[PDB]
């Protein structure tokens, strides 16, 4: 099953698409798409509430293939060193993203589908508990994806 | 280092945080 | 779920992977390609576009055939990359409009109908064009 | 109506089809 053009999903296309559509009316296809897309603004606001700063720290960090997993590591522990609020779930995934963006633009590829397991697994082992008791993801949506920052 | 990064993320956080929850 | 989990790390890093010119996969890179023509498309042409959209009375009886009567009209004499874009525009007013009326029952249902096309009657003439790897490469 | 829609998004489409080509 090698990937490719006749191999994509149809289905799959049009419910992104119109996930997308229905999102920027305050609406939304399924809970799932709506996490997904609650999360993308979220961490536009993230990413545009510190513009500068939040860019200038990243840049703060010198990755190497080499060296990524260590400051991955360093940086995510003490992002949830004294627990877990939605604010530093988002600021996870804005962290992580910004890593696979310098791995690409240095030509060190091959980090991106590592960062993004290193992700999931933190997700999964560190932050899925937390998330479950708190209600689930549903908590996100109505949280961030239903409303608008106070200002 | 990366751990005073992540504790100066976690300011950014938890200031988003502090606009929604 | 844990797969959940991965499907929105995923979802995320295509996202911003997009943002900057690159993709996560080639299915991400389509479905970028089409959310910003869908929005270059409705923008290009945003009052013709909602003028046309509020012509249509929509029920759950009877949605299915305004959209077969819009969408084979639409490619009446063939398909081109521009029929393409207004067609997943089009199903996407359907399901805003269909929301704004109180009939949601209807979006996935839209949802089936568009994907069911795609399939029979503009899949074969995409990949005769070179794949969505073509679209991506014009729609950037 | 829904037919008489669908050839003024064709319009749209093949005059999109000629920015984009």
């Amino acid at each position: 099953g090698p990937l490719g053009s006749m191999s994509q999903s149809n289905r799959e296309l049009v419910v992104d698409f119109l996930s997308y559509k229905l999102s920027q009316k305050g609406y939304s296809w399924s809970q799932m798409a709506a996490v997904k897309q609650a999360l993308r603004e979220a961490g536009d606001e993230f990413e545009l509430r510190y513009r500068r700063a939040f860019s200038d720290l990243t840049s703060q960090l010198h990755i190497t293939p080499g060296t990524a997993y260590q400051s991955f590591e360093q940086v995510v522990n003490e992002l949830f060193r004294d627990g877990v609020n939605w604010g530093r779930i988002v600021a996870f995934f804005s962290f992580g993203g910004a890593l696979c963006v310098e791995s690409v633009d240095k030509e060190m590829q091959v980090l991106v589908s590592r960062i993004a397991a290193w992700m999931a697994t933190y997700l999964n082992d560190h932050l899925e508990p937390w998330i479950q008791e708190n209600g689930g993801w549903d908590t996100f949506v109505e949280l961030y994806g239903n409303n608008a920052a106070a200002e | 280092w990366a751990r005073e990064i992540g504790a100066x993320l976690r300011r950014m956080a938890d200031d988003l945080n502090a606009q929604y929850e």
